[PDB]
This record gives structure tokens, C-alpha cells and sequence, in this order.
């Protein structure tokens, strides 16, 4: 029965916005832009500044 | 103080004094903005303060 039935589990621990990633989404990068406001996506870190 | 019901005491000479009294009159003025302290330029936040 399915209840029976063997499931492989896989299970992801990881932190974020904290420390180096070294692992990151897909998203392309784009040239840096500065003395300007802007919307910034530094390491997953999403803020207006 | 010596006390009796036929003495009393009469200043012979005087002293000029000058001293000094501090009232405050005003406290700082301040003006706070709600948005800016609480979403921080946040464009998400701001729509749930309305
Ligand atoms: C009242 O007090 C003043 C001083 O507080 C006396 O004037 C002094 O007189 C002496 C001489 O006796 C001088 O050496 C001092 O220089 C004086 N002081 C000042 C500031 O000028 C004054 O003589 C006193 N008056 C009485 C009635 O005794």
C-alpha cells in the first residue's frame, strides 16, 4: 500500500541574507549604480538606498 | 536664639547681595515624520499605514 510504499526525503537546511552565499537564485547581475537612489538586490538583500 | 521680654537686636550696618536664579522658558521643538520612522522609504510599507 502507498502508506507502505518507500518516500525518499530530502531536506534543505540553509541560512539567507547572513555570511557569503555561495549558492544564489537565477537572476542576472546588472552594472553597479551609485550617488543615485536605487533599488539593490545584494545577495538576496532587497532594499532602496 | 537668646530671648527675653525686655531685649531685642538692631543691625548696626547692612550687606548688598547679588545671586542668581536659572528658569528654563522653552524645551527643544521637534516634528517627526510617521512614514519615514516607521516603513523607512519602504514602498511595500506604508499601504498597510494608511
Ligand atoms: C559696615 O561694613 C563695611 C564693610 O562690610 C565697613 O566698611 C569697611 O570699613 C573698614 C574700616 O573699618 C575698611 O577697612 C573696609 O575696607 C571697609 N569695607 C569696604 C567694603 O569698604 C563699614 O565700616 C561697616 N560699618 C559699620 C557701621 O561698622
Amino acid at each position: 500500500g502507498v502508506n507502505y510504499q518507500p518516500f525518499r526525503v530530502v531536506v534543505l537546511s540553509f541560512e539567507l541574507l547572513n555570511g557569503p552565499a555561495t549558492v544564489c537564485g537565477p537572476k542576472l547581475s546588472t552594472t553597479l549604480v551609485k550617488d543615485k537612489c536605487v533599488n539593490f538586490n545584494f545577495n538576496g538583500l532587497t532594499g532602496t538606498g | 536664639v537668646a530671648y527675653s521680654n525686655n531685649s531685642i537686636a538692631i543691625p548696626t550696618n547692612f550687606t548688598i547681595s547679588v545671586t542668581t536664579e536659572i528658569l528654563p522658558v522653552s524645551m527643544t521643538k521637534t516634528s517627526v515624520d510617521c512614514t519615514m520612522y516607521i516603513c523607512g522609504d519602504s514602498i511595500e510599507c506604508s499601504n498597510l499605514l494608511l
